[PDB]
């Protein structure tokens, strides 16, 4: 049975580096296979047989090998290049796959556009007000949300979630949503998303009053 | 073309089992190897085994050699991997895949979408459906955003399509979050232009096959 350790686990790279990644086996290997993954997305065939591109990969895309060490090359990283790379060999009977590589991008720095949207009639009828704050196309990932009601900050009663980066702009979405129930959400005016980021030399409020 | 198309996610007690069909069109199904691989949720890729539809051998990783068992139905162009005795870890997404090389030498790789397996005590839930309106707090520059909350669903996944996939532009549909129930939510959202919020028509297409809902919900200004 053939060990694997592929390596890096992750890197960031600007658009036009050269990436390489390398899979080194504990036995020679019979075929050597690289696939390449992007979230919620079946694994794709990059390379076969150490070397043969599959078919309608672009050139940029090479493998080679070295006794029991492979490489994985990328001669320029594009936008689109972003995705979970991962060896698979197979010898004796038996496929296995390396632990992956995250191939991550660097672009330019990139505020957040904000929105924010008050809860529906829809939603009160259900007796709960989800308040949500969207943060969209920016760059880098980190950001911070707080939310204030009549301009008290909140705490416990919020949850967030950020998308992989975007394939096209190489940027991250976020979104915030404050739970509150009907009577807690009808006992205030003031409804407020402060947001923080390095595209932003100040925090960005986002806001509206209840019932308008 | 080639399409290999696998069956809905489900939801399964401890100790259940579960067969997951793929579905194959656009070759000769018997000409190809079918490949079945685990990746659960956030161990990688792991092999399971293969099927050979032409003679009926199969080769499986030897740690799921008690858990899978791999069959076809060459009448129908169906491959099957049927899991027992279902345990938590066992929760994956389950991905066919055709894979081998022609007599040539070229290599044949397609694969399945995947099928999210949860092995759960947990009951199954359908989520609540709320529109996310555009309005004046949600425009920026000419631009509006808008959206569909997705709330308190059991097991993942939760699926979101826009005018039934003919919106893909600017669309951003989030990872689910916990909730403190241990039920899920997600957001779906998209930008459009303000000025056209009076004649065109946002749907956002919610599917949760686990509680077999389809939902769709118009998302008006």
């Amino acid at each position: 049975d053939i060990q694997m350790t592929q390596s890096p686990s992750s890197l960031s790279a600007s658009v036009g580096d050269r990436v390489t990644i390398t899979c080194s086996a504990s036995s020679s290997v019979t075929y050597m296979y690289w696939y390449q993954q992007k979230p919620g997305k079946a694994p794709k065939l990059l390379i076969y047989d150490t070397s043969n591109l599959a078919s309608g990969v672009p050139s940029r895309f090479s493998g080679s090998g070295s006794g029991t060490d492979y490489t994985f090359t990328i001669s320029s990283l594009q936008p689109e290049d972003i995705a979970t790379y991962y060896c698979q060999q197979w010898s004796s009977h038996i496929f296995t796959f390396g632990q992956g590589t995250k191939v991550e991008i660097k672009r330019t720095v990139a505020a957040p556009s904000v929105f924010i949207f008050p809860p529906s009639d829809k939603q009160l009828k259900s007796g709960t007000a989800r308040v949500v704050c969207l943060l969209n196309n920016f760059y880098p990932r980190e950001a911070k949300v707080q939310w204030k009601v009549d301009n008290a900050l909140q705490s416990g009663n919020s949850q967030e979630s950020v998308t992989e980066q975007d394939s096209k702009d190489s940027t991250y979405s976020l979104i915030s949503t404050l739970t509150l129930s009907k009577a807690d959400y009808e006992k205030h005016k003031v409804y407020a998303c402060e947001v923080t980021h390095q595209g932003l030399s100040s925090p960005v409020t986002k806001s509206f009053n209840r019932g308008e | 073309q080639v399409q290999l198309v696998q069956s809905g996610a489900e939801v399964k007690k401890p100790g259940a089992s579960v067969k997951v069909s793929c579905k194959a069109s656009g070759y000769t199904f018997t000409s190809h190897w079918m490949h079945w691989v685990r990746q659960a949720p956030g161990q990688g890729l792991e092999w399971i085994g293969e099927f050979n539809p032409s003679n009926g051998r199969t080769n499986y990783n030897e740690k799921f050699k008690s858990k899978a068992t791999m069959t076809v139905d060459t009448s129908t162009n169906t491959a099957y991997m049927e899991l027992s005795s279902l345990r938590s870890e066992d929760t994956a997404v389950y991905y066919c895949a055709s894979r081998d090389y022609d007599y040539d030498g070229r290599y044949f790789d397609y694969w399945g979408q995947g099928t999210l397996v949860t092995v759960s005590s947990a009951s199954t839930k359908g989520p609540s459906v709320f529109p996310l309106a555009p309005s004046s707090k949600s425009t920026s520059g000419g631009t509006a955003a808008l959206g569909c909350l997705v709330a308190d669903y059991f097991p993942e996944p939760v699926t979101v399509s826009w005018n039934s996939g003919a919106l893909t532009s600017g669309v951003h549909t989030f990872p689910a979050v916990l909730q403190s129930s241990g039920l899920y939510s997600l957001a779906s959202v998209v930008t459009v232009p303000s000025s056209s919020l009076g004649t065109q028509t946002y749907i956002c297409n919610v599917n949760h096959k686990p509680s077999n809902t389809k939902v769709d919900e118009k998302v008006e200004p």
